[PDB]
């Protein structure tokens, strides 16, 4: 996360570090959806443009974290990988269409004051919601500039963008799967997702119930934070479909 | 169920520091 | 720079 704040602590029960076990480093971000399920972007898990291929056994979900290197004692829960799922038309030839991967845990996740899952939208949700100039939520342990890592979990809330200054601001082809996120020159203001935070959850609060849902993934973006350029998110309302029918199985 | 209610915030009535930013945003 | 976990994780 570039230009963000450090998170309070239990701000966001729902995020998850992907872990990669040799070498011990940060793969991505990821978000609890329920106690056993677990939701990212696909190219966390399959890329290969830059040879990324990993297995349910190369990996560790780290839940109810706060520092990015600290082994958290009595407050992360460590969770195995019984299965990946990615998207079966995501795309990662050209634009990363559909960069959605779900995952099951081989044991239930125990909900404590640090962990706890975020609610994925229903249609009226990500109607009422998905609007240019509302404001999402991204947290991450990636990047804090683009050209370094923070100590703790970082968090920016960023405005939605009208889909034709999306287009505009990119040669690559833009999907009805995404939409993009940040502040304009104009407004003064900054703040972007960067690379480490992919994965990761862009949340929005309801003001109707008073919860928070999932309505993108840190998907992709050209640089980090860089001026009339902007963040893309997976759009969980239009995949999730797919996302029901994994779970149904 | 009790999803995207967290324990230390919704389920205590506490606000963090910047979700008002969030509100004030959806006009 | 991550501080090891314990060895029940693998
Ligand atoms: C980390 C900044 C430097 N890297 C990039 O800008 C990589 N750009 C590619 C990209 O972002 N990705 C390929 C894997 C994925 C990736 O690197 N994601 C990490 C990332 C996450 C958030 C942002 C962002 N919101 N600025 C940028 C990169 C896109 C190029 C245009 C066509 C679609 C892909
Ligand atoms: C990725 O890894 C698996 C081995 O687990 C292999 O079957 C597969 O074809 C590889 N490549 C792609 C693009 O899926
Ligand atoms: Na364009
Ligand atoms: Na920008």
């Amino acid at each position: 996360i570039v230009e963000g704040s450090d998170a309070e602590i239990g701000m966001s029960p729902w995020q998850v570090m992907l872990f990669r076990k040799s070498p011990q480093e940060l793969l991505c971000g990821a978000s609890l959806i329920s106690d056993r399920w677990v939701l990212t972007a696909a190219h966390c898990l399959l890329y290969p443009p830059w040879d990324k291929n990993f297995t349910e056994n190369d990996l560790l979900v780290r839940i109810g974290k706060h520092s990015r290197t600290r082994y958290e004692r009595n407050i992360e829960k460590i969770s195995m990988l019984e299965k990946i799922y990615i998207h079966p038309r995501y795309n990662w030839r050209e634009n990363l269409d559909r960069d959605i991967a779900l995952m099951k845990l081989k044991k239930p996740v125990a909900f404590s004051d640090y962990i706890h899952p975020v609610c994925l939208p229903d249609r009226e949700t990500a109607a009422s919601l998905l609007q240019a100039g509302y404001k999402g939520r991204v947290t991450g342990w990636g990047n804090l500039k683009e050209t370094g890592q923070p100590s703790v979990l970082q968090v920016v809330n960023l405005p939605i963008v009208e889909r034709p200054v999306c287009k505009d601001s990119t040669r690559i082809r833009i999907t009805d799967n995404m939409f993009c996120a940040g502040y304009k020159p104009d407004e003064g203001k900054r703040g972007d997702a960067c690379e480490g935070d992919s994965g990761g959850p862009f949340v929005m609060k309801s003001p109707f119930n008073n919860r928070w849902y999932q309505m993108g993934i840190v998907s992709w973006g050209e640089g980090c934070d860089r001026d009339g350029k902007y963040g893309f998110y997976t759009h969980v309302f239009r995949l999730k479909k797919w996302i029901q029918k994994v779970i149904d199985q | 169920a009790d999803c995207g209610l967290r324990p230390l915030f919704e389920k205590k009535s506490l606000e963090d520091k910047t979700e008002r930013e969030l509100l004030e945003s959806y006009i | 720079d991550f501080e090891e976990i314990p060895g029940e994780y693998l």
